[PDB]
């Protein structure tokens, strides 16, 4: 699926040192996955609730 | 360049069409140039949500009203009517009234001044006014008669439409090709994101100026391949004409000095 | 080129061949215009959605009918019907048959014709007739007959053979060691997007052309790096020969006046 | 430029001023342009979460203090003792001390001086601090002296004022006009990317320099239009003045020689 | 070049190093030719996922052992041996044997031939053999010797050495001076995409080449102004000196005829 790059992303943690429950959309498995942010850094394709991620990235 | 020699109109005309003349001349066409730029940051600001919300106001952006609450109204009735009182002594003093009409700068002021009074007008079809509101940005273009540099580039664009329409058509060819090869390349894929060869134009035209939004991506070899061809096909495209504008543009900007 | 000299297949071949001769070559050199913008745009719509899933029609475009209801198979007829027409005119009219065949411009249209009847023939494998459908599309190039841009572009093209494939193996040479370095750069990691030197291939075209979808990015430092060496490597090989090209092409594009 | 002729004064200028006059003068270079570099992979380095999160440090990057426990403090405070050591000696060497603030050379030492006695006499409003740690980094334009292609790069900025300027006036008539097509034409969807004009100046900047970052993209079909146009348009104004920039750039490079 | 002289040595050097001297040597020319087109070949297809899982064999990416019933491993043993073969005869039939390890193309042919050998005695630290990987890409660079273009390429980089080290000079002040500005602009946020400058080198460099990724974008208005400015800035200084450098490649270009 042709999303916005903010979809076609892969996970960066980030470059800090903590685990906070972030959710990103995966374009392999053509879904919304969990992941652990360092709270600092990353990309677009982060997210707080897996609600908004489904949203904007499936529609 | 004569003079109109009606000993009132000829002062006029250069007042408002020579400000290196005098005094009053420059400090009008500083006025007219902070004018033009306040109107530009008013339209602008126009479409911010903070002031669209919390507000007619979102199928013109201001409202037409005999109170005149509204800030941005009443920015952009300070600028209409200067640009119109403008505009009209321009009208009144130009000693050739009949080739008036035919100088694209006097164009751009008509243009600039008709959406307000044809607002005005209708308020005592839904696409026609978002149209309007759109081509209310044209009075960006007054700024070219303060301007030489954008004089200078209307003399180039002006000069260099053979090359421009050369540009186009070979932008439109190339981007045909790869259209239809990069949806003929990624057609047999569930997952491929060029629906249609329509679809692939907005593809074709990004890769080709090596904009590549990522957007819309070829997932199969072919489709590299083909993307690939794309992008090196569209840099020889663009770089082609390209030296031609340039030498056109460089021509008329050292023709002053 | 002179006239077949035949009083009447002379006048064929000068309407049929020199617009600017006559009103009517004019008319016929405007109908073939649209008619080749009829068909392009015609092919390009038989992709869309709506028509497709509301249908054979997916593998070729078009139904073969003796009703001939899909309007899309009766606009790609009447196209193909005028193409043969034109086609055959200009051969019967060559005053030199042998040398016909040796022009590009004629090898253009005999492309241009054959998928159509080779899909008939078969309707009196299936990647063979995507292909077909694939160069279907060199239709598009029937306009360089009737456009002086295309023309030069080809004689570029022709030209600058040995610079084109300069610039082809400069960026085969750069696409290889990019990528190289990128996928061992970038190689122990588990969120590594280029899973082998073929897939960076991607990557590395990607880069140096710098369109930068941004699909395959690197992560490790050493791959950030690389990545930075391959978009400098890449803008250095694209801008070597593109000036070769652009002489070429002002010197074909400024010999005609 | 000639000695001081005070018979130490001008052994003191020529040590610090001329490096190929002798040994020693090219021992202070090296010294000076390491010591440059080191200040800039301190600086660099002191934003790093490993320093930052693990360490007041965070406001101004080190912590002030007799004990002067902390790595990146030594180094910086070591870095602006030489700094002053050598600014001291060009000022106390200067023949000319009344045209010693005129060069830009020295207005660049004065700046990369300053922030870090503007920060000890604070220590002996939170944004002023972080714009003070942001004019830190140029320290950067320290190298200017040790470098002639930086001199050439300097000289060449400051003969094409004028063009820059056009540059910056054609890029920001174009982001206005495009911004405003591509706002007015998706504005009416329901999830649309370009919430306003001001917010859509991003994508039109992204595009013009043919950058696209892709966190903006149009996706209405009039949107792809203006996408394209934008392409083209940013392609063409970027293009116009750069030969101009360049010709200044190579007349200053090869006059050396 | 004077000949051998020794008469069986001068005709193994003339097969060998002169094509068109003879049949002979325009036939081994070819063999070299496919030799090497097959080795990069080979060594793009082992790190293919197919051939890496189902199989030392991901280390080297082949099996060194007497059985060699590995594919990968008998091919690059031919094109080592192949390879060894051509090297051993031109050293042997070199006139100046003192002079043959001055040239480049020996050298290049040295270290195309030693990664080989040196995991042969090995198998007879594990960056180490990552790097040994790495560089047995450089035998794309053995095309030189039948390649006239990459000729005038390693020419073309020799003598713009300097104009190559001004821009990577002028790239990495670029590259610090935005990312030091684009990680202050963009610091007091939690959706932050720059940790550190050094993190924002990477969005420099790709900002300043044109690339834009996307993996990381700036989200504040002042990270908004600094992207602008570097995408401006980073098209001038890239611009700069590739004029120069082309220059150069065309003047070692047409100076063949
Ligand atoms: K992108
Ligand atoms: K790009």
């Amino acid at each position: 699926g042709p999303r916005r790059k903010l979809c076609i992303l892969h996970r960066n943690p980030g470059r800090c040192y903590d685990k906070i429950p972030a959710f990103y959309y995966n374009q392999k498995k053509k879904q919304c996955e969990r992941f652990d942010w360092s709270g600092c850094g990353g990309n677009s394709n982060r997210f707080k609730t897996i609600e908004e991620c489904r949203r904007t990235c499936i529609g | 360049r004569p003079l109109p020699e009606n000993e009132f109109q000829r002062q006029v005309w250069l007042l408002f069409e020579y400000p290196e003349s005098s005094g009053p001349a420059r400090i009008i066409a500083i006025v007219s140039v902070m004018v033009i730029l306040i109107s530009i940051v008013s339209f602008c600001l126009e479409t911010l949500p903070i002031f669209r919300d919390e507000n007619s106001q979102s199928t013109i952006g201001y409202q037409q009203s005999t109170s005149f609450t509204d800030p941005f109204f009443i920015v952009e009735t300070l600028c209409i009517i200067w640009f119109s009182f403008e505009f009209l002594v321009r009208f009144f003093a130009c000693p050739s009234k009949a080739g008036f009409f035919t100088n694209i700068m006097n164009i751009i002021d008509i243009v600039a001044i008709i959406p307000y009074f044809i607002t005005l007008g209708t308020e005592l079809s839904l696409a026609i006014l978002r149209v309007i509101r759109l081509v209310r940005v044209f009075r960006i273009f007054k700024l070219s008669r303060h301007s030489k540099g954008l004089q200078i580039l209307g003399q180039t664009l002006k000069a260099s439409m053979r090359e421009l329409g050369l540009l186009i058509f070979f932008l439109f060819i190339g981007v045909i090709l790869f259209s239809s090869a990069v949806y003929f390349a990624e057609a047999d894929e569930r997952d491929s994101q060029f629906p249609s060869i329509p679809d692939a134009f907005w593809w074709a035209v990004v890769s080709m100026t090596t904009v590549g939004y990522g957007d819309m991506v070829p997932t199969t070899i072919g489709g590299k391949i083909v993307g690939s061809l794309c992008a090196i096909a569209g840099v020889l495209t663009i770089a082609l004409p390209v030296p031609v504008i340039v030498s056109n543009f460089n021509y008329f900007y050292h023709r002053e000095t």
